[PDB]
């Protein structure tokens, strides 16, 4: 029908850019939806998809093109608001999900798919690059607004595509793995490889060991407050393979001279480090 | 629901006496016309020649009670 | 009130609480209800146990969208006259029915998504099996007592079918050494349960050896009434690893005593040896290997749909008592 | 096949006059009243329903009750045991799997012992002298129905049983059967007594006028009667629930 | 116990039926009928080729076999 | 051995045949048997030359006495005596006439026998034969009754295929079987069990089908996987019997109950309208 | 707490939140005087009564007798009640109403059913013989 469509579109305009409308309006919208589905709502479904594509493209037109530190405070806000309002919209058109979508596309999933097709824009690489730039404060600086990161992390977790893949099973972190974790790991390796060597070329190895242990504990903590839990193991493996596992000869020399020295405590930290890596102790025991 | 009473229990030995005095009607006529001691399963003096016919004479209805090797082939019996 | 104003979903909700005779009855009310009497959502699971019927009627019913079609011991010895679309039936049971070869060929030349089957006792032929080869998804199968097809047809069938979980090619009374040879040569590699009994003077040593060195996942096996099985066959089974249920009943060429070796296979659970073990000596066998169960399951289980009206755990809703 | 139908009809018409009980018998009883036998027969139909028996059992049981009371008096408390014994007789004669004596000595709330039931059983056999194949209305109705829809029969049996609830004993069972059939046919569809029945049984409408008007008036008075176990029983869909329809106020005879 | 029957045949098949005692008859499956290995396990003793082909509902303790000519 | 006691009486009467029957009644088990009640009530209501008469009923505290009518010999022993000689044709015709008369009377008076067999037919020394064993009688008005009838040797395809209504045409089947039996001194259908019985019936009269028996395929216990036998020539089934008798037997052992002749219809057969009345030739 | 449920004509019935939570539509609306322009007070009161009767459920086919007697009412109200249950999307109530209608259809013939439900027959007198021909095997 037509006369229903105008008021429905106006109401959906109202639900986005939320102003906390009253339940009377919401029942009016629900009653419209129910009334049209009793006379088989393919046409209304098509109109809904069309409208969402239009609105989200228009929103993309504005607010974009910032390249850092403001693509985040824009993207997280827009993603949060859009997710909430789309959840409400799924609440409204609940009669479709029961009687026509059952012969195959749920409204919430359609909205997530459309926002995914907003993700495959420069808005995907820009935000990831800016997050990498912000976490470049691995060195220092308590300016890391964690609310500017956790939002994007959760968004990447959530947007795992689901449109009739199989069904809603649980964690679908495909997009997270293939668009954020790889770059993060590569940058982590690169930065640590640079800084560890430049620090070694200027200092005695004891401070190197201390800094290595400190950075290890820091990078184990960091995941619990920034990133999804299915990341700790690989990050630990890579940071160990970089901070240690590639200066073993220096470890052997310092091992010899610390046996020439009189520290039984760097003993323990050295043991913990070398135990963190595979088969190290054999070279430690053999020269021992 | 159908488990109902109408009047409560009533005396019973008067019922027994009444019914047995009722049953004392087939005691004079039974002896008269059939001259057989039915209550005692005994015959009587006569007028009806009582015998005990052998079982094989009359048809049975009158006394019927109420109601490597070990091959796979065929071994005859 | 004009109840013809109800929406389709509510009408289906109402109809989905009926029984087959009444659902048939309400079909003749008005054209809309006639439409809704066949809407591919009420006709999930049908049942026609022993009810005589006619090939066109059964074809129309299957085309309506049947999934679990159970029709054992019903007779259809009449010609099929109409064409259809490829069917959607998945669990087709036709055991023991007196049916004609042409009718069975016609009905089987339509189904192609067959996930399961059973053709017990029937008589088959070359076009039958050739058409049956298309079902590249047969989890199970059964051909017990069937007879008529040829070696080339058998090998083509078994080559075409690969995912086959359980096979039961038993007791066919026209096989030869060639048939059993090609069977063991071309059987798939996934067989969990297999039965090859009956072939007394046709199952030979090289055959069993080829079978055991081809398929390593036999969980249930039986070779009853095989008269050429020996000690090396026993060690052939020792090469097998998951044989939880064996039966060599009436294998006349075998002494009772070598059977004690069988318990040395770890994962065995049962052994049915009717015919060879004389009386009394069964207690000897039990005490010799008391970690088993000897002569306790009289009847097979390999792809028999029913062992209780439920076909393969699926329950039929549309029925005729 | 009609090879025997008319012969059986004639034979039944002959039998029905031999087993007809006395009409004025009721006053002879010192401490029983027609209202009391009405309560007893109501209990009786309740029992017959709850055990899932046949109505011909009820008709034979009430016939034995009548031919026993009309030929023998008894004190107050024994009507219940007499009714139970009549039920046993009718069930054993007719119904396929008769209930046992235990159920009947139970449904009386265990008020009497089994042996007294056996003794009064002997008694009822004695007075009846083993004459139990009596004719009743239902056979006549079933014969009539051959000359129609299930509702007609349900109403007809309804009227007949309402009649046997308690002034009709003047009429013969064939008479009551015919009057009930005609009235029920008129009530359900307005059709009149066909000519084939007049040919067969010889009855005409005028010969059955008095019982017909008695059935009409008692049908009117029935819904307000003090007892309606028959009404609630025929409320069931098995009988098409036809006990709830309106008693026509005036006929078009 | 196991009582066999004589052979009665038509122009194309030849038949036989077999009775069972209570203990043996209590075993028969009421869903599917059997095969030669099955009833030989039961305890029938006869030739090669007889096919079990019918169940009679009123009396389950009777089996019916046939085999071609 | 062969326990029991009987009694007679012969004083002054033309119909002087009497015999006493006593039936035990256990004091507290169901009381009077249903068979006893059906027997007595259905028997003291019939009177006919071709039917045993009941004279009195005596009911004690724990026993029952029935003053039946004595008679000489039944049929089983009589045929066994003449098993090698055969039975004279006029005697057969007279016996069949009396049997048909008795059946016509019993079925007119709404009584079903359902238990006819030669062991329950009693003959006199003058050729008169009378029925007996009215313990299985039931007064039919047709409803669904009891699903156990005469005997596997003399049942009918109505009951064997488990039909629901078995109105009064089964006695005709039993009578036909008895008639052919005494004619050939061989029971036509010597069944081992119901399946053997059905297979024998088919072997003699061919496999039933819709053409022969309308609505046969829908019977509760039909399975078209039955053997495909053909109706043999009716002649060698009953050799010593003529053409007209063959016609009567063929229209008296017809499958369909509706196409099976009744009693009074059978009374008018040519074969049958020729009527004699001889006396039995051997001791009774 | 409680909610002010307003019918199509203002019959505001204040009802416990845990009672209205039974209806899925109201549940989701509350998740994030309310008029329901498709239900009048007559049906709404009966719905509230039923929900209060089933408010503490655990959460043929053994129809509860309470509902059965509650359903012992005439046709038009049953029709309106089924529509209201669908509109508010309450599982058990819609299920029991559907089952009752089903059992009430059981038994009758096409003529009787067509008569009682005010169903307008069409395309008949020439094809019903054919459609019955499609159904001998019943």
């Amino acid at each position: 029908l037509d006369q229903i469509w105008d008021d429905l579109r106006a109401g959906i305009q109202q639900v986005y850019t939320r102003q906390s409308m009253a339940k009377s309006r919401y029942m009016e919208l629900y009653t419209h939806v129910y009334n049209y589905c009793t006379s088989v709502g393919l046409e209304l479904y098509k109109r809904l998809k069309e409208f969402l594509k239009n609105y989200l493209t228009n929103l993309l037109k504005d607010g974009e093109d910032l390249m850092d530190e403001s693509v985040l405070k824009f993207y997280t806000q827009q993603w949060e608001d859009y997710r909430f309002s789309s959840k409400v919209l799924n609440g409204i058109c609940a009669y479709l999900n029961r009687h026509w979508v059952r012969r195959e596309y749920e409204i919430y999933s359609l909205a997530l798919v459309t926002w995914r097709d907003c993700l495959f824009r420069p808005l995907n690489k820009q935000v990831t690059n800016a997050v990498l730039k912000l976490i470049e404060k691995e060195r220092n600086g308590e300016t890391i607004n964690t609310r500017l990161i956790s939002g994007v992390v959760q968004s990447y977790v959530e947007l795992g595509l689901n449109e009739d893949d199989a069904f809603a099973k649980g964690p679908t972190l495909t997009v997270y793995k293939e668009s954020f974790e790889s770059q993060f790991l590569a940058d982590t390796e690169r930065f640590y490889t640079r800084e560890s060597t430049e620090f070694l070329q200027q200092n005695p190895v004891t401070e190197y060991m201390k800094k290595a242990e400190a950075r290890l504990l820091e990078e184990q903590r960091r995941v619990q407050v920034y990133l999804h839990e299915s990341t700790q193991d690989e990050l630990a493996r890579k940071c160990e393979q970089v901070l240690i596992e590639k200066h073993l000869e220096i470890f052997h020399t310092e091992f010899q001279n610390l046996l020439d020295a009189d520290k039984n405590e760097d003993l323990g930290r050295m043991y913990n480090l070398v135990s963190r890596i595979q088969d190290g102790l054999g070279e430690l025991k053999k020269l021992l | 629901s159908a488990c109902r009473n109408l009047f409560g229990p009533v005396d019973h030995e008067e019922l027994t006496r009444d019914l047995e005095k009722h049953c004392r009607d087939m005691e004079e006529a039974s002896q008269r016309k059939w001259n057989f001691d039915f209550q005692n399963h005994k015959p009587l003096e006569g007028k009806y020649e009582w015998q005990e016919v052998e079982k094989g004479s009359l048809p049975e209805f009158y006394y019927r009670p109420p109601r490597a090797g070990s091959v796979e082939q065929t071994p005859k019996k | 009130v004009s109840w013809d104003s109800l929406p389709d979903e509510l009408l289906l909700g109402i109809f989905s609480c009926l029984c087959l005779p009444e659902l048939l009855k309400v079909s003749g009310v008005c054209k809309r209800w006639y439409r809704l009497a066949s809407d591919e959502s009420l006709w999930q699971t049908l049942d026609l146990t022993g009810k005589n019927l006619h090939p066109d009627v059964t074809g129309r019913l299957l085309s309506q969208g049947v999934i679990a079609f159970r029709c054992p011991r019903s007779f259809m010895d009449q010609p099929l006259a109409e064409h259809f679309s490829p069917f959607r039936v998945q669990h087709m049971d036709l055991s023991n029915s007196v049916i004609e070869v042409s009718t069975l060929h016609g009905i089987l030349s339509q189904c192609s998504k067959l996930q399961n089957l059973s053709l017990e006792g029937l008589r088959l032929s070359d076009p039958i099996v050739n058409t049956l080869a298309k079902n590249s998804n047969l989890v199970r199968l059964n051909l017990s007592g069937c007879s008529g097809f040829s070696e080339f047809a058998l090998q083509t069938l078994l080559s075409s079918c690969s995912r086959l979980d359980e096979l039961n090619l038993s007791w066919c009374f026209d096989f030869t050494e060639k048939h059993v040879q090609v069977a063991v040569a071309h059987v798939s590699e996934t067989i969990t349960q297999l039965n090859l009994s009956g072939y007394r003077k046709n199952l030979q040593k090289s055959d069993l050896s080829t079978l055991v060195r081809r398929c390593p996942n036999l969980v249930h096996l039986d070779l009853s009434d095989s008269v050429m099985l020996k000690n090396d066959c026993f060690q052939e089974f020792f090469q097998l690893n998951y044989l939880q249920h064996l039966s060599l009943s009436r294998c006349y060429d075998i002494i009772p005593e070598t059977l004690l070796e069988l318990g040395e296979i770890p994962t065995l659970k049962t052994l049915q040896v009717f015919g060879i073990v004389p009386d009394g000596t069964l207690q000897l066998l039990k005490e010799a290997l008391p970690h088993l169960q000897i002569n306790c399951s009289h009847f097979t289980t390999i792809a028999r749909p029913t062992i209780n009206q439920e076909i393969w755990g699926i329950k039929c809703r549309l029925t005729l008592q | 096949v009609p090879d025997y139908h008319e012969d059986i009809h004639t034979y039944l018409r002959e039998m029905e006059v031999k087993c007809k009980p006395k009409v004025g018998y009721m006053k002879k009883q010192p401490d029983i009243t027609n209202s009391m036998r009405a309560i007893l027969v109501d209990w009786l139909v309740e029992v017959g329903e709850e055990y899932k028996l046949q109505n011909e059992t009820l008709h034979l049981a009430v016939n034995y009750i009548d031919r026993f009371l009309s030929s023998m008096s008894v004190l107050r408390g024994k009507l219940q045991l007499v009714g139970t014994a009549a039920m046993l007789l009718a069930s054993k004669f007719e119904e396929i799997y008769p209930p046992e004596v235990a159920e009947f000595v139970y449904i009386t709330d265990d008020t009497y012992t089994k042996k007294q039931v056996l003794r009064m059983e002997h008694l009822v056999l004695k007075v009846l002298t083993f004459d139990l194949a009596a004719p009743t209305v239902n056979q006549f109705l079933t014969q009539y129905f051959l000359h129609a829809n299930c509702k007609v029969e349900s109403l007809a049996m309804f009227l007949g049983e309402l009649s046997l609830i308690d002034p009709y004993l003047k009429y013969l069972p064939s008479v009551i059967a015919g009057a009930a059939f005609h009235l029920a046919l008129y009530t359900v569809t307005g059709q009149s007594w066909p000519e084939s029945l007049i040919r067969k049984t010889g009855y005409t409408l005028e010969s059955l006028k008095p019982c017909l008007m008695d059935l009409h008036q008692t049908y009117l008075k029935a819904p307000q009667h003090a007892q309606q176990s028959i009404r609630e029983k025929y409320k069931n869909s098995k009988y098409h629930g036809v006990s709830l329809l309106n008693p026509p106020e005036t006929l078009n005879l | 116990q196991i009582y066999y029957s004589d052979k009665y045949d038509d122009e194309e098949f030849e038949y036989r039926h077999v009775m069972l005692p209570k203990d043996i008859a209590k075993l028969v499956p009421k869903t599917h009928l059997m095969s030669e290995s099955e009833w030989r396990n039961l305890g029938v003793q006869q030739s090669q080729g007889w096919v079990h082909y019918m169940i009679h509902e009123p009396e389950p303790h009777i089996l019916l076999f046939r085999r071609p000519l | 051995g062969t326990y029991g006691v009987v009694y007679k009486a012969r004083n002054k009467l033309t119909g002087e045949v009497v015999a006493l029957k006593k039936i035990r009644l256990d004091t507290e088990t169901e009381g009077v048997p249903s068979t006893a009640i059906r027997e007595i009530s259905l028997l003291k209501e019939l009177n006919h030359p071709n039917i045993v008469k009941l004279l009195d009923v005596i009911h004690t505290e724990n026993k029952l006495y029935l003053v039946f009518e004595f008679l000489h010999q039944d049929l089983k022993k009589f045929m066994d005596a003449s098993a090698l000689t055969g039975i004279p044709l006029p005697l057969i015709k007279s016996y069949l006439f009396q049997l048909l008369q008795g059946l016509a009377f019993c079925h007119s008076h709404r009584v079903l026998h359902r238990d006819l067999k030669p062991q329950n037919l009693l003959i006199n020394t003058e050729g008169a034969i009378k029925l007996a064993d009215f313990g299985l009688a039931r007064a039919f008005g047709v409803r669904t009754y009891t699903h156990e009838v005469v005997t596997l040797w003399y049942r009918a395809p109505e009951i064997l295929l488990g039909c629901k209504y078995y109105s009064t045409a089964v006695d005709i089947w039993s009578l036909g079987c008895i008639f052919a039996e005494m004619v050939t001194r061989r029971a036509l259908f010597p069944g081992d069990s119901e399946i053997d019985q059905l297979f024998r019936i088919f072997r003699t009269l061919g496999t039933p089908d819709e053409v022969v028996w309308p609505g046969v395929t829908s019977m509760p216990d039909y399975k078209p996987s039955f053997p495909k036998w053909a109706r043999q020539d009716f002649s060698k089934v009953v050799p010593p019997l003529d053409e007209d008798g063959r016609s009567l037997l063929s229209q008296m052992l017809h499958y369909d109950p509706n196409k099976r002749i009744s009693a009074k219809a059978a009374l008018a057969h040519p074969f049958f309208q020729d009527v004699t009345k001889p006396v039995p030739h051997l001791r009774l | 707490p409680s909610i002010k449920l307003q019918s199509s004509d203002g019959e505001i019935f204040e009802v416990d939140v845990e009672i209205a939570k039974q209806s899925v539509t109201i549940k989701t609306m509350l998740e994030d005087p309310v008029p329901l322009p498709n239900v009048n007070a007559a049906i709404l009161k009966k719905v509230i009564q039923w929900c209060t009767h089933h408010k503490d459920d655990p959460p043929t086919d053994d129809i509860p007798v309470w509902d059965q007697e509650f359903l012992k009412v005439d046709q038009g109200t049953l029709f309106e009640l089924i529509l209201a249950a669908n509109y508010l999307d309450i599982k058990g109530l819609l299920d029991v109403t559907c089952k009752t209608v089903a059992n009430m259809i059981k038994g009758k013939t096409p003529e009787e059913i067509r008569k009682t439900f005010n169903i307008k027959n069409d395309f008949t007198e020439e094809e019903e013989a054919q459609v019955r021909k499609e159904n001998q095997w019943c």
